[PDB]
């Protein structure tokens, strides 16, 4: 078993006897390589902090491969993060939040992979949660954001693809960039008419975003409006101005902890070394210097990724999305309580899903509970 | 994929219709069974006439 | 009151010269002058803006070029989402809204430059025309905004499309889509290559004969110039963008606009200076929204280049296209357009084909099929 670096970067609290100790607790018998793991830890959000830690990579010794979590809010620190590694173009993978967050604008030779699919992955649940709400009629509502017409685009290829009269109202595009002195945001307020409709934001973008809607007030009892994980940010941050019981879908943080899919992404790294050395008949080659290491690059290969396509472990499937995301990912629905706490709405296993309850919450008419026996005509 | 015959009141059409304006007169045939649709693909979801 | 700029480059005459911008800009409570170099590594330079320009607290770094690789600053900045000055780029990669939040250049897209060409559509008066492309992202984005101005036509009202090629870098036989050509009629064909590639169309043509006379390659100089011009069918169909030359003329009016956005920008209300303390400060400066928002806000009177301004793009904005083709194989100048004002230049512009003229190459082919 060769001795792969495995160098886990631990953003803020967290417990390092518990990780090394699965660290420990996990060795592969039936793989070709054996781990090094390394627990690092920077206080720390700033970018150029970040590339001085990628600069600890090489400068404690060859680096296999690259294990970052995150517990902060910032997203770009993990895409350029992800940006340095391109840079090095060697492994990594982000480990929890931000660095487990949907990197938009994937490069050319990114090979970045986290735990959980694409926003594309997503909004399809989300259409399966409208077929648990069994409300047909839909629309959008977004800015400019990045995916703005690949998640409108998707969606619309869930629309016009089904033999099921489901309709939807439209998708309202919108932006950050011009001036608020308008307010015409409020005007696509107005806009809104729809009883069920998509909002894609981010979660700082929800500042503005969902407070204009409080401006509006438009998402009273029976607005129904829903986001997923990122678009929502982070589970254990609650602003007061997000709306109220807003459905939801990331994956899990109640179900997978981080800590404890720390050790999976570890062999991850693991089954990445299975057929490396195996069929490439070549151990991967460390760059001393990043900064200086516009030289070997001549030699290098990029089938580790080829490599790192199909991968499963532990019964767990390790291949991810060739877009980056995963392959087959785990998901889990959730919107607010009462309490102010997103509260786990079910799970997409696959295509397929579970409801955590035969209806929704639904919190004027009622219901018309139109109980009836079929006799035609 | 093999040489065929052309017969048709149709492709008839076509014969007085080079024979108005002369051009060569080219017969091809249809790969597919279809005629032709606007079709959606499996990915870069672009509709296309098939 | 100090207004500080950054600046990354290679030419240390540019950085002293540079630093007479700043003193003449100060002038046109006074700025202060910052500047950096443009290093090789990405990595540790990079860092060199992370150290500096942060202590800085820069208002912008200008920022030239010595695929995607030179744009670390492009990652810099924008950990503090801050206002970024560029110069030599006319790759609209690099000016991919998606990455990129708010990035500013002088220069505008070799892309978007094409643009030139559709007009030249109106040069040649040659309605139906092809799209000849290697395969590429950035060519792909490109022929995407071919098509922007094509179909901006129709919806404007006969600008005659064609089939558009997709060739991969280093193709051995582009006779696929070389050879293809041959089944299109009209001999105007709208090239689309990097400088290789470029090379592979133009070893590609004759070696088909497709370079037979009246057979149009268009495409620019970012294609056409350089080692091209080593094997280039003479009299090819092309133009290189105007004014774009050296470190001095991006260098001049860059803190031109520069300054002449300060202005208006210390007026804003409740305003905070360009953020210094990269440690420990994840929180991007909030003046980016009014600083980049006058970048936008921002249409220069006259720079080093002329009346200096852009579109929502933010680069450069109806911009000089110097129309130029090899005489005897000699490459000489055939024009400019102003943006939209093709200027005939003085000789009469040659076809490698018979004489100067440009044919009607659509005539039928007698072959019909069905």
């Amino acid at each position: 078993p060769p001795s792969i670096g495995i160098a886990v970067i631990l953003v803020g609290t967290s417990d390092e006897v518990a990780i090394k100790d699965a660290h420990e607790k996990d060795d592969f018998h039936h793989l070709s390589v054996v781990p090094r793991v390394e627990l690092v830890a920077m206080n720390e959000t700033d970018p150029k902090s970040i590339i001085t830690r990628i600069c600890d990579l090489m400068s404690d010794r060859k680096i296999q491969g690259v294990v970052f979590a995150d517990d902060t809010d910032q997203e770009a620190i993990a895409q350029i993060l992800d940006f340095i590694s391109a840079q090095t173009l060697t492994p990594i993978l982000g480990i929890h939040g931000g660095s487990s967050m949907i990197m938009a604008d994937k490069d050319e030779s990114s090979m970045f992979f986290q735990f959980g699919p694409s926003i594309e992955q997503q909004a399809s649940v989300m259409l399966n949660i409208m077929e648990e709400y069994d409300w047909y009629i839909f629309s959008i509502v977004t800015t400019y954001f990045p995916g703005y017409q690949d998640f409108v685009n998707k969606i619309r290829s869930t629309i016009e693809n089904s033999f099921v009269g489901w309709e939807l109202e439209e998708v309202l595009l919108l932006d950050m960039s011009l001036d608020d002195g308008d307010s015409k945001i409020q005007n696509q307020l107005k806009k809104l008419q729809s009883p069920i409709i998509l909002l894609y934001c981010t979660k700082e973008e929800a500042t503005y975003i969902f407070e204009v809607a409080n401006s509006v007030g438009l998402t009273g009892y029976g607005y129904t409006w829903i986001v997923p994980s990122l678009v929502a940010g982070d589970t254990d941050t609650v602003p007061s101005e997000f709306p109220t019981g807003l459905i939801s879908v990331s994956y899990d943080e109640w179900d997978y902890g981080l800590p404890a899919r720390v050790r999976d992404g570890i062999a991850i790294i693991t089954t990445a070394a299975s057929d490396m050395l195996s069929e490439h008949s070549f151990i991967p080659e460390p760059k001393s210097s990043c900064y200086n290491t516009h030289e070997k690059r001549i030699y290098q290969s990029n089938m580790l990724n080829r490599y790192l396509i199909n991968v499963t472990f532990e019964g767990r499937d390790l291949s991810f999305s060739e877009d980056g995301y995963q392959m087959h990912p785990k998901l889990v629905i959730i919107l607010l309580n009462k309490e102010r706490k997103w509260e786990r709405v079910g799970k997409w296993k696959d295509k397929s899903l579970q409801m955590k309850y035969y209806v929704w919450p639904r919190m004027e008419d009622d219901h018309l509970s139109i109980v009836t026996l079929e006799e035609a005509p | 994929t093999v040489p065929q015959c052309c017969y048709g009141f149709c492709i008839d059409l076509l014969i007085k219709l080079a024979r108005t304006m002369q051009f060569t007169y080219e017969v091809h045939l249809v790969a597919d069974g279809k005629f032709g649709t606007q079709e959606r693909v499996q990915n870069s979801n672009k509709k296309e006439w098939n | 009151k100090i207004v500080n700029i950054g600046a990354v480059l290679s030419t240390r005459k540019h950085e002293q010269m540079f630093r007479e911008a700043v003193n003449q800009a100060n002038k046109r409570i006074q700025l202060q002058a910052t500047s950096v170099t443009h290093k090789p590594n990405a990595i540790q330079m990079a860092l060199s803006v992370c150290e500096d320009l942060i202590s800085s607290q820069v208002y912008a770094i200008l920022v030239s070029h010595p695929h995607f690789t030179p744009t670390p600053v492009s990652y810099t900045a924008g950990f503090y989402r801050i206002p970024v000055l560029g110069l030599t780029t006319r790759m609209s990669i690099y000016s991919d809204k998606s990455i990129h939040l708010s990035f500013l250049r002088t220069v505008p897209p070799y892309s978007h430059q094409s643009s030139v060409w559709f007009e030249m559509m109106r040069v040649y008066n040659w309605n139906h025309i092809i799209l000849l492309v290697s395969d590429d992202h950035e060519g792909r984005a490109a022929q995407k905004r071919l098509e922007t101005l094509l179909e901006e036509r129709e919806s404007k009202s006969g600008p005659k499309a064609e089939k558009v090629l997709q060739f991969d870098p280093g193709t051995k036989n582009v006779t696929a889509l070389l050879m293809e050509a041959r089944e299109l009629e009209a001999r105007v064909i709208i090239l689309s290559a990097s400088e290789d590639d470029a090379a592979t169309v133009y070893r590609a043509a004759a070696m088909l004969d497709m370079t037979g006379s009246g057979y149009v390659w268009l495409v620019g100089e970012r294609e056409i110039s350089g080692n091209a011009l080593r094997y280039a069918p003479d009299g090819i169909i092309g133009l290189q963008l105007i004014n774009g030359k050296n470190e001095s003329a991006h260098i001049s009016d860059a803190v031109g606009v520069v300054a002449q956005a300060v202005h208006e920008l210390l007026e804003k209300e409740n305003i905070t200076d360009p953020p210094r303390g990269c440690v420990g400060n994840t929180n991007i400066w909030k003046t980016g929204p009014l600083f980049k928002r006058v970048l936008m806000s921002s249409k220069y009177a006259d720079g080093v280049t002329g009346r200096v301004e852009f579109n929502e793009d933010g680069d450069r904005k109806f911009a000089q296209y110097s129309i130029m083709n090899l005489q005897n194989r000699k490459l000489v100048q055939v024009g400019i357009y102003n943006g939209t004002h093709v200027i005939p230049n003085d000789r009469k512009i040659i076809w490698p084909g018979g004489e100067t003229e440009k044919p009607r190459g659509y005539q039928m082919s007698t072959r019909l099929k069905i």
